[PDB]
């Protein structure tokens, strides 16, 4: 998933 | 307080499993959902509501579903479950942003390529046998379609979500540990303010909760986060923020946790944007990379709690090699910076301004800080931050193409496998690919890699094809991740995962  | 307190953010995108590509919604998406398998704390799956995932050749799956599995609406887990909503992600009507995790799958091409006046709205290679029995034919062998198989792109969904995904996205409604709450005062997701959870009391699978249920809390900014834990109003914390490393072990003792996690972060350039197309673009992401010094940044601005990249990948994932030849392209090297940005020059003169968009929220602003100072200071360009206050707007923004600038990105793995490092995020058509790389040079040496019988020989050719990424530089990779959790005095049992995350089901709380 793409990260904060 | 009995539930669990953690941080966590307002999904950029509504609560569909298929549409979700970002750790916002996914930490939702993953206490919801009971997939076919399970991950444990160290990525490896277990058989969760699958009986039996058979291949003998990673081409052909016979997939058994364990009878019995209910969704929170009542209504039975089945093979259809499954393939409906396998095909509602892979059909590009549908415009699933985890659309490219069913693109091993036989007659994904008749549905994917577009909309298209194709007709077909299933992919052929998936066919159900009978309610609790399908298969699953893919193109080629690929080597990580079973490691996938607890991917929340794979997720099951109950027959109402087809009528009104809409409807499904804002009250979701799944088969896993927990579920939404049915709050006491107001609902249970409050927009940009938390979401509630409780215990699911149907499930019986393998991440049964520990705990009587999970608030995400939705912090504006990590030092409320970290002020919150050190009073105890926060329970878990998973980052840590720049302003509390050298700090952080002093406050917290033995109630805080570091380790290497499988999550990078790299500096995105989309090739859309004034000078950074074509060749002229390739040279000037080349110069980025060699204008900024890793070492220095993860020592400085970091507190040693991040690792300089060697790769596109991430440091603890399996095969990882971080001697690879070519991989000097990420080394500081200010004179070779400033020859690539004069030979970008030579086919267009650079102009303007140079700005790198982040999201507030997660404590980004010290390293944009300093990596825009590096690109100012060994390039002589204007070069700036541009913060935007939240992830939910900024992965927006990035998604519609709005944003104008570039922008910081990163993976945290969803399995550990490099490919699922690289396919999400450079292959031509996938829904993470942020800047517009294409290079079908590499999409095809990425599935040669997919294609290999063994895990050795596949992680040899993933390196191989990293050697395009090395040349083309699709976007600067910066450092991969050392995780810092923290933890109150009134939970235990806290893992952290392999990939950064807490184990959820698992905090305790007396």
């Amino acid at each position: 998933v793409v990260v904060a | 307080p009995d539930v669990v307190l953690v941080n966590g953010g307002e999904p950029p995108n509504p609560l569909i499993p298929t549409g979700t590509n970002d750790s916002n919604g996914g930490r939702i998406i993953d206490r919801l959902f009971a997939g076919l398998m399970s991950y444990d704390a160290v990525g490896k799956p277990s058989l969760e509501v699958a009986q039996s995932i058979e291949s003998a050749d990673n081409v052909n799956y016979r997939i058994t579903v364990k009878p019995g599995w209910k969704f929170t609406d009542g209504s039975p887990v089945t093979a259809h479950s499954f393939v409906d909503a396998w095909n509602y992600g892979a059909l590009s009507t549908n415009a699933q942003l985890q659309q490219h995790f069913f693109s091993p799958i036989e007659g994904f091409d008749d549905v994917a390529g577009a909309p298209g006046d194709k007709s077909r709205t299933t992919m052929s290679g998936l066919r159900v046998v009978n309610d609790l029995e399908f298969t699953v034919r893919l193109k080629a062998p690929t080597i990580d379609f079973t490691l996938a198989l607890g991917h929340s792109s794979f997720y099951p969904l109950p027959d109402s979500a087809f009528r009104d995904m809409a409807a499904f996205g804002r009250n979701p409604i799944g088969n896993g540990p927990y579920k939404l709450a049915d709050g006491p005062a107001g609902p249970a997701w409050e927009h940009n303010v938390r979401i509630d959870l409780v215990p699911n009391p149907d499930y019986h699978g393998n991440r049964k909760p520990r705990n009587k249920g999970l608030r995400f809390e939705f912090y504006a900014n990590l030092d409320t986060a970290y002020a919150d834990l050190l009073s105890g109003n926060l329970d878990v914390l998973d980052t840590i923020p720049p302003s509390a490393l050298t700090v952080y072990q002093r406050d917290l003792g033995d109630h805080a946790t570091s380790g290497p996690a499988a999550i990078n972060q790299t500096l995105d350039t989309p090739l859309r944007l004034p000078h950074f197309g074509g060749e002229e673009g390739r040279l000037r992401r080349l110069a980025l990379s060699a204008a900024i010094n890793r070492p220095q940044i993860c020592q400085q601005i970091f507190a040693g709690t991040r690792s300089p990249a060697r790769d596109f990948t991430a440091r603890s994932l399996p095969g990882f090699d971080p001697n690879l030849p070519g991989n000097e392209v990420l080394d500081y090297d200010p004179q070779r910076a400033r020859r690539l940005w004069a030979q970008a020059d030579a086919i267009s003169p650079w102009s303007g301004r140079y700005a790198i968009a982040y999201n507030a929220d997660a404590g980004h602003r010290d390293w944009v800080d300093a990596v825009a100072n590096s690109i100012k200071n060994v390039l002589g360009i204007d070069a700036v931050a541009a913060p935007q206050p939240t992830f939910a707007g900024f992965r927006t923004q990035i998604t519609n193409r709005a944003i104008d600038s570039a922008f910081r990105a990163g993976w945290r793995g969803d399995y550990p496998s490099m490919i699922e490092f690289l396919a999400p995020l450079f292959t031509a058509g996938a829904g993470s690919n942020d800047v517009g790389y294409i290079n079908p040079e590499f999409d095809a040496a990425l599935a040669a890699a997919e294609a290999a019988p063994t895990l050795t020989e596949s992680h040899e050719l993933v390196n191989d094809a990293q050697r395009i990424l090395f040349h083309d530089m699709p976007v600067v990779p910066l450092w991969d991740y050392i995780s810092v959790v923290g933890w109150s005095s009134q939970v235990s049992n806290v893992t952290v995962t392999w990939n950064g995350l807490p184990d959820y089901e698992n905090i305790v709380k007396a």
